[PDB]
């Protein structure tokens, strides 16, 4: 197999600007690439055949490019429909092989997570359960670190987090953190707190609860 | 189903066989309404099979970059304007012209045309089919310079270039919606500087070109008969020209039924074993037709049996050879099949050519010697090439 | 190109997505099977050439079966003893007369597991201060589809819709909503959850 590590993983910037994608190859692949992007509802349309040439009815802005192993795809004035999903594709050699992908986001605003802590209810410890949630809500870059304690330094490993693609009218994350534990291990300790670090503060957020 | 790409392919190649076969036997009343001297007999012949030598090498690696059907079925038109545009030469050398520009249309099968018919196809089914087409193939060498005898004695001649236009655009129009596109490097740039790093790459194939050369020493012998036969029965033993045809029933006979029974087999045995299988009638008719050539130096029935049973290996043989070098690269399949083509066309030009004063210096038995190394060329090549 | 397919199957089991060819060229240009798992990008399955000459991925070659119906017009994947692994959403993709994979298909959402369509669990979050946040943790339910609503579908203002997440079966998604400190505990705020697979929907009440 050919493999095509592309890169950057994911790139963010505002209308309107020059940014490129790339996708190297093990070996070589010749001219035989292909550039296509996936609409967020799933939808995947190509774009570029055999590195350079544009398909039907895609806006000029659009340009496939190759530098030895090194192949690009750059877009000269982004738009409002252009941050979406682009991956590559290799067709050299069998088996096919897709690229890594690189999700677009807009603009780069910049806030603070308002983060929350939630303990478990009775009706949760019913089934035998508990699940400590923790809402990090409307923050920006993405880049940010989370971490529990089950006492003053006391960190744990059993922890799921789940974030959102970046919201649609603030362009802003959120994160659903949440500690399942069962409720013999969950009632033989009192405190919980849920620190997070991210870019905007130095300082590093805390929210926690005693039972 | 809709596999008429096949039955539509073997209508265009079986159509540009007999703008060589069916003409030649009229070109003595071709080259008196021209009047031109007995010279310009042959070069007809020339002409034409010097057009299928000329493109090969562009057609199948332009084919990958644009696409297998816009190539093949340009070819189609070329050969059906330019067998309309002879009716206006109005000389003989306009016509020899012609001639040539005709035998481009002959570059556009092995190149453009089958390489489609095995990136299409299954192994075991690619190999019936190229083996049954092949023999729908033979009926222009066989019957066409028959029928080319017939046809002018009772037709104008110039209505034969009628007959490959109309029989090539009932081809056109089924190539047009059946033919598909096998082309992975499609919207490529085409420069010299790329297309000889191309040829440059599957050269360097060992395993590749170690089968395209056994599919040329493994059918020269069959050339070299088609080449001298008429010099060596005829001129030489003092046959009729009935008797010279009738050995070529055998020979061309006995290749037929190699390729029926391969056709029947493709579903019972492995690729690997079908030419196995073909190469043990290869070896013992090689060595019939040497060894009692070399005991009775005019044993020409024995040459003509001999023959045969290796005509009914090559039968078995090819159409899996010819599918196995083709995908023991990794090329496209244009580029490796101009490959191949131009591997085996320099192997019969230069082949013959030894054969023809390895019948002079020495009788039958060194020209039936000469056979016999390029079978065993062909089995040492295989036994490299098959592991 | 519309690929039926199942939706739901069992481990070790046997699928077939057949993908009908929109065009009166459907055995000229060849067909690609592509498919996307929840997160790990896209992964190219194999094709099949339009003669019926067929081209499978090295590591899927061992299940993998691409043939065609010249009758109906259409091409299947038929892929054996299946797993966690292969649940993703299958393309299908078709090659042009400009080179490969030109055209895509819709995509249908394939799924391994055993559960029932079990219906959710919803369990209520709350906790003072400028504006207070609360949340709605469903857990427990198999087809990876719930609809969250809060007040009877009025306020979806500061309103976040968290993916769900497998966890050793079913799924435990979560829902936020953000409200100013006046309106709440004074007023109802309840989450009503659609799980329309199960035929189910739950309303929940937060209380301190």
């Amino acid at each position: 197999d050919i493999v095509m590590t592309q890169s950057p993983s994911s790139l963010s910037a505002s209308l309107g600007e020059r940014v490129s994608l790339t996708c190297r190859a093990s070996q070589d692949i010749g001219y035989s690439l292909n550039w296509l992007q996936q609409e967020p509802d799933g939808t995947i349309k190509r774009l570029i055949y055999a590195t350079s040439n544009l398909d039907s009815g895609v806006p000029k802005r659009f340009s496939g490019s190759r530098s030895g192993s090194d192949y690009s795809l750059t877009i000269s004035s982004l738009e409002s429909e252009d941050f979406v999903d682009y991956y590559c594709l290799q067709y050299a050699s069998s088996p096919y092989t897709f690229g890594g992908g690189t999700k677009l986001e807009i603009k780069r605003a910049d806030a603070a997570p308002t983060v929350s802590i939630f303990p478990p209810s009775s009706e949760q410890l019913t089934s035998g359960g508990a699940s400590v949630v923790c809402f990090l809500n409307n923050f920006y870059p993405k880049d940010i670190n989370v971490k529990w304690k089950i006492d003053g330094s006391e960190r744990q490993n059993g922890v799921l987090n789940s974030w959102t693609d970046q919201d649609s009218k603030d362009s802003t994350y959120s994160m659903s953190s949440t500690l399942t534990l069962t409720k013999d291990e969950y009632e033989r300790h009192n405190s919980y707190t849920c620190e997070a670090t991210h870019k905007t503060s130095t300082s590093p957020i805390v929210k926690s609860f005693n039972r | 189903q809709a596999l008429l790409f096949p039955l539509c392919l073997v209508l265009y190649e079986f159509s540009t066989y007999i703008g060589n076969d069916m003409i030649q036997p009229g070109m003595l009343a071709v080259v008196e309404q021209y009047q031109a001297g007995i010279d310009w007999v042959p070069t007809s012949m020339t002409a034409y099979l010097a057009g299928g030598m000329f493109l090969q090498w562009l057609l199948g690696p332009l084919s990958d970059r644009i696409g297998r059907r816009p190539v093949m079925l340009a070819g189609v038109v070329w050969f059906i304007v330019t067998c309309l545009a002879i009716l206006l030469a109005q000389n003989i050398e306009q016509f020899t012209l012609l001639r040539f520009l005709q035998g481009i249309s002959l570059c556009f099968i092995g190149a453009v045309g089958y390489a489609a018919i095995q990136e299409s196809f299954e192994e075991a089914v690619c190999i019936k089919i190229t083996a049954l087409m092949a023999n729908v193939a033979l009926i222009a060498p066989l019957l066409g310079p028959l029928v080319g005898a017939a046809w002018i004695h009772v037709l104008p001649w110039e209505g034969m270039f009628v007959l490959f236009a109309a029989l090539a655009a009932i081809s056109f129009f089924g190539l047009q919606r059946a033919m598909p596109e096998t082309a992975t490097r499609i919207g490529e740039k085409l420069s010299l500087k790329e297309l000889g790093r191309d040829y440059k790459l599957v050269l360097k194939n060992g395993r590749f070109v170690a089968g395209a050369l056994a599919l040329g020493f493994v059918s020269l012998p069959l050339l070299a008969w088609i080449a001298q036969s008429p010099i060596i029965i005829i001129t030489g033993e003092q046959l009729s020209s009935y008797e010279y045809g009738l050995l070529q029933v055998p020979i061309f006979g006995a290749l037929i039924a190699g390729n029926l029974l391969l056709a029947r087999l493709t579903s019972r045995r492995t690729v690997r074993s079908l030419i196995i299988m073909g190469g043990w009638p290869i070896m013992i008719g090689l060595l019939v037709a040497a060894a009692a050539t070399v005991i009775s130096s005019h044993a020409y029935l024995w040459m003509t049996a001999g023959l045969s049973i290796y005509a009914f290996g090559i039968g078995l043989a090819n159409a899996g050879l010819v599918r196995l070098t083709l995908f023991a690269s990794d090329m496209s399949k244009g580029t490796v099949s101009a490959a191949m083509g131009m591997l085996q066309m320099l192997i019969f030009t230069v082949g013959i050519e030894i054969s023809k004063h390895a019948w002079l210096n020495g009788g039958n038995g060194l020209f039936n010697l000469f056979n016999l190394v390029n079978g065993i060329l062909w089995l040492s090549l295989m036994v490299i090439f098959l592991k | 190109l519309k690929e039926s397919g199942p939706g739901l199957v069992a481990p070790s089991q046997s699928l077939s997505i057949t993908c009908t060819v929109s065009g009166f060229s459907f055995s000229i240009y060849g067909l690609h099977w592509v498919r996307q798992p929840p997160g790990k990008g896209l992964e190219w399955l194999g094709m099949i050439w339009g003669g019926g000459r067929t081209d499978y991925n090295s590591a899927l070659k061992s299940r993998l079966s691409i043939s065609k119906d010249n009758s109906k017009s259409q091409v299947f994947l038929k892929m054996k003893s299946l797993q966690t692994d292969d649940t993703a959403m299958y393309y299908c993709a078709r090659n042009s007369g400009y080179g490969n994979l030109a055209y895509w298909g819709q995509g249908t959402l394939v799924t391994v597991s055993a559960a029932k369509t079990t219906p959710p669990s919803v369990y209520p979050l709350a906790p003072t201060g400028s504006s207070v946040t609360l949340g709605c943790l469903v857990k427990g339910y198999f087809p990876e589809s719930v609809t969250v609503t809060w007040n009877s579908g009025s306020l979806s203002s500061s309103v976040h819709t968290f993916p769900a997440l497998l966890q050793s079966g079913l799924y435990t998604m979560s829902s936020s909503v953000t409200v100013p400190s006046s309106t709440w505990p004074s007023q109802t705020v309840t989450c009503s959850v659609a799980h329309p697979a199960s035929s189910t929907t739950v309303d929940k009440k937060l209380e301190p």
